DNA sequence: GCTGTATCACTGTGTAAGACAGGCCAGATC
DNA sequence: GATCTGGCCTGTCTTACACAGTGATACAGC
């Protein structure tokens, strides 16, 4: 016979149904006369020990505007909003649980592989230290979702470094073996609605910027492995693309003069000092810069009020850490590099202002030229396959043996090297030991690319450039000294959580609308859970 | 009774029901848009003229000395024509939370039909009121003197009770009149015994000495009640006073929309009888000196869209002019966002 | 010989909004 | 009657948006 904890990571981990499973349990059982797996009420009961909503916990203090209570499940995503016909109209569907008490669960999923890291770090068992927990939080609109548009967002974070500060130094006491993989990344709140629909998006995430902002000054203490533990937490915000940062922080549109949101600067501007700046944006300045904005105390017009306020115009309202994206970089460096493929086969340094035809069969004999070489499926939008695909020396070196002159050889074959000695050291999960000598060799490596685009491609980088070219030289070097890690701290779980909400979607509901959001938070909480995840490493350990 | 269907310009986007027509020398200006203001407008207020049906919001600029100011959602906005200017005050931000600063909006120049505007954030000192929303405030004159009287709407709940499962629940303010003079920015609350129930979206007029309510939604009570009342106001030079009175025949409405068709006579526009039957109706309110009262219009015509939609929004152009939105239903040929109309009395 | 993973060849388009620069043009202006 | 500017329109340029997943087959251990 089997435990309920098995068959239910079986049952979620393969995405039965909730009748498939009696009829594979009652030809089993019928079959091999014992049971093999347990029925569907023992199961039933034995999934409420994994949701949140069980165990008793406590605040020191007891939290500000907070609820105490330890009884609450899924609770409604308005947070009481009335969607009445005489106010403002709603339309979205949002589902959620509380903040605290999804902490609580993924603390204590983890409780023994905390208890094993504090045996294989060789402290005592029997500890009740101030642990700190960092989070990271992540958030994407994942929309067109429909089935025969509706657009939908999740906010959702990770349960990234626990940490005792033990004597006189800290202590790693649990990491993350894969930081940025779909199933450890723990699903908080969905809607559905649109990513830019920025009333109803307001109006649904900030009881949980709220929240946030309540628990960043209380401890929790909680039963934890006989004795009780006390945990303090940091947060991170930093599961965001260029769009969603660049517009909750509350910066203009992602075609501003101003890019980098970081830095200050423009690309007229840019362009020319390409490796002078820092981190010079953080939260709380956004904030009182908007109200430098909206008081306007020295009377001057709008021209050279968004000079002074260096393109705020909004109330920023979730505090982030200002980063960089890792995926959504190397995506945006490698449309950018296939383009300039697609402009090189045109040699147009040779005759400027081509016509709007040829630069269509400069695309066609790329797309043509690439599939017979390496075989590259012609898409429009690139995936990460095709940004992983692209980025090799034969492709650039097959494109080298299209392109008839013999500088464009060099000019891109040693700015092919120049990028790849560049790549790992942001995409890496801990680039500061795993190749930690050309991140000592980066900034060399970075003004060497700068200097050759400013003179053997200045026909182009002499006024626009782009945004994420920016950041890949300006930022990461001195990201690396302040976070640390790089790919760490990127939305890649989070962007590739969105088929488990489809398959959940069109295998799993009780087609009500508003059942139907309950039931997929449900299995995919069940789902992440490093609880039933060490089950399925038993054929492996 | 004469309905008109309009088409848009190239951005409908900008609309959003709870929106603010103002009208200023003729022309009329639209503040309030969907989203933080756009890099393409950036005041998110608009020279909002219509020629034979098609209507080219273009955008207006600022002064050199006024204080930009966030696109409010509900607020409550009044005619202080003492130059011409508006006074704005209350609604809901882009972020939803709940303003309670004074605009005050006014002309700084005009060259060319080339409007320039001027608000100033006057910041209300003393007895305050919560911020809120759905609320109302009329100027009002006696002996020589104008003060501002100033009728409460919702709002959140306060801030003891603000638990994360009803962060976003909200509740009537309390019966409370505030008046308000704007010389120095004060406020004196003032207790009043006739009135005992929140009201919300509620429709408040000001013939010159007194100010008429009519309509409005109590949520505590999740009724519409069909009570008017009669709000007598005076000045003297010490400690000002005030009155209420409860006249019978009133009508169940929250939510009209009022506009001046004739001097000591206006109009009321269709709103809701009740959460699940609209206003139909429309009412020509005639006003008095010291006695007002109510009467129907001839039953404007409507289209199958607007006696097929579930809601309606609009507010009045301020020359006798009702302008109106519509959801329009989703499931058809990709349906556009919102539908517009406009209604003339004459 | 048996089994447990690792490929493997398939599949699918160009949108959706939004910022910034010139080109033109058309009535306003001197 | 010349001569101007802002108004509108293109018109490119920036970020996002679907490729993961299924039978068949092939190799590496065991
Ligand atoms: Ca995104
Ligand atoms: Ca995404
Ligand atoms: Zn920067």
């Amino acid at each position: 016979g089997l435990q309920p904890a098995v068959c239910l990571a079986i049952r979620v981990n393969t995405f039965l149904s909730c009748s498939q499973y009696h009829k594979m349990y009652r030809t089993v059982k019928a079959i091999t006369g014992r049971q093999i797996f347990q029925p569907l009420h023992a199961l039933r009961n034995a999934e409420k020990v994994l949701l949140p909503g069980y165990h008793p916990f406590e605040w020191q203090p007891p939290l500000k505007n907070v609820s105490s209570r330890t009884d609450v499940g899924i609770i409604d995503g308005l947070s009481g909003l009335a969607s009445s016909v005489d106010e403002y109209p709603v339309d979205t569907i949002a589902k959620r649980f509380r903040y605290d008490s999804a902490l609580v669960s993924a603390l204590m999923d983890m409780e023994e592989d905390i208890l094993e890291g504090m045996r294989s770090q060789d402290l005592d068992d029997y500890l009740n230290g101030p642990f700190t927990v960092v989070v990271k939080e992540s958030c994407d609109g994942m929309g067109d979702v429909s089935e025969k548009p509706e657009k939908a967002v999740r906010f959702s974070f990770t349960v990234m470094r626990i940490t005792i500060e033990h004597g006189s130094q800290n202590v790693k006491v649990f990491e993350e073996p894969k930081p940025n993989s779909e199933l450890c990344c723990k699903p908080l709140c969905l809607m559905l609605a649109d990513e830019s629909d920025h009333e109803t998006l307001t109006a649904i995430l900030s009881p949980l910027i709220a929240e946030r902002e309540a628990m960043k000054s209380s401890e929790l203490t909680l039963e934890m492995g006989g004795i009780p533990r006390t945990f303090k937490f940091i947060f991170r915000g930093t599961g965001y693309d260029e769009k969603l940062v660049r517009e909750v922080e509350g910066l203009e549109a992602s075609g501003s003069v101003y890019i980098c949101t970081l830095c200050d600067t423009t690309r007229l501007e840019a362009s020319q000092n390409l490796v002078f700046h820092s981190i010079t944006r953080s939260h709380a300045e956004n904030l009182q810069r908007y109200e430098v904005w909206r008081s306007n105390p020295y009377h001057e017009s709008v021209e050279e009020l968004r000079d002074r306020v260096k393109g705020v115009s909004a109330k920023p309202f979730i505090e982030t850490v200002p980063s960089i994206d890792a995926l959504h970089c190397d995506i945006g460096n490698a449309a950018e590099f296939y383009k300039i493929f697609q402009l090189e086969i045109g040699e147009v340094y040779k005759h400027p202002n081509a016509s709007k035809e040829e630069r269509k069969r400069w695309q066609a004999t790329l797309d043509k030229h690439l599939r017979k070489r390496m075989n590259l499926k012609p898409i429009m939008r690139m995936n990460g396959n095709f940004a992983r695909k692209l980025m090799t020396q034969e492709t650039v070196d097959a494109v080298c043996e299209l392109i008839p002159s013999e500088e464009r050889h060099e000019a891109l074959r040693e700015l092919m090297d120049l990028y790849l000695k560049m790549k790992p050291v942001w995409r890496s999960s801990c680039p500061a030991k795993e190749c930690p000598e050309s991140l000592c060799q980066y900034s060399f490596n970075s003004q060497r690319f700068a200097e050759l685009l400013s003179t053997k491609f200045k026909y182009r980088y002499e006024g626009k450039i782009t945004n994420y070219f920016h950041k890949t030289l300006a930022h990461v070097p001195e990201i690396i000294e302040r976070d640390g890690s790089i790919g760490a701290w990127a939305s890649e779980g989070n962007e590739s959580g969105n088929k488990l909400f489809r398959r959940f979607r069109k295998m799993n509901a009780r087609q009500s609308k508003c059942y139907e959001m309950e039931d997929v938070l449900k299995h995919h909480w069940l789902y992440t859970s490093k609880y039933l995840q060490k089950f399925m490493n038993a054929h492996n350990a | 009774m004469s309905l008109q269907m309009v088409t848009v310009g190239h951005n409908i986007a900008l609309i959003q029901p709870g929106f603010s027509l103002m009208n200023f020398d003729g022309q009329v200006f639209f503040f309030g848009q969907k989203g933080w203001p756009k890099r393409s407008c950036p005041t998110g207020v608009f020279h909002f003229d219509i020629k034979q049906n098609h209507l080219k919001l273009k955008p207006a600029i600022f002064s050199k000395d006024s204080c930009y100011l966030p696109p409010l959602r509900y607020p409550a906005t009044c005619s202080y024509k003492g130059k011409h200017q508006y006074i704005i005050h209350g609604g809901k931000t882009p972020n939803n939370e709940l303003s309670d600063k004074i605009y005050i909006m006014s002309v700084a120049c005009k060259n060319n039909k080339k409007v320039t505007f001027r608000c100033t954030e006057k910041d209300l000192v003393g007895d305050v009121p919560e911020p809120r929303y759905g609320h109302s405030i009329d100027v009002v004159y006696s002996r020589g003197k104008s003060m501002g009287v100033l009728f409460g709407g919702r709002s959140y709940m306060p801030s003891t009770q603000r638990t994360t499962e009803k962060w976003n629940s909200v509740a009537d303010c309390l019966p409370h009149v505030f008046l308000i003079d704007f010389e120095f920015g004060c406020a004196t609350s003032y207790i009043l015994p006739e009135l005992q129930d929140g009201l919300s979206f509620h429709v408040s007029i000001a013939r010159n000495d007194t100010v008429y309510i009519l309509g409005g939604h109590s949520l505590a009570s999740n009724i519409r009640p069909a009570n008017l009342y009669r709000i007598r106001v005076d000045l003297p030079l010490g400690t000002p006073a005030v009155n209420c009175t409860v006249l019978p025949g009133g009508i169940s409405v929250s939510s009209a929309i009022l506009t001046q068709t004739n001097n000591d006579e206006f109009v009321i526009v269709g709103g809701y009888q009740l959460e699940n039957q609209k206003r139909m109706v429309c009412s020509l309110v005639s006003l008095g000196d010291n006695t007002i009262e109510i009467s129907e219009m001839e039953t404007p015509d409507w289209t199958s869209d607007i006696k097929h939609s579930k809601i309606w929004f609009g507010s009045n152009m301020g020359n006798g002019t009702i302008f109106l939105g519509i959801p329009g239903d989703n499931k058809q040929a990709m349906s556009e966002a919102f539908y517009f109309y406009t209604l003339r009395c004459s």
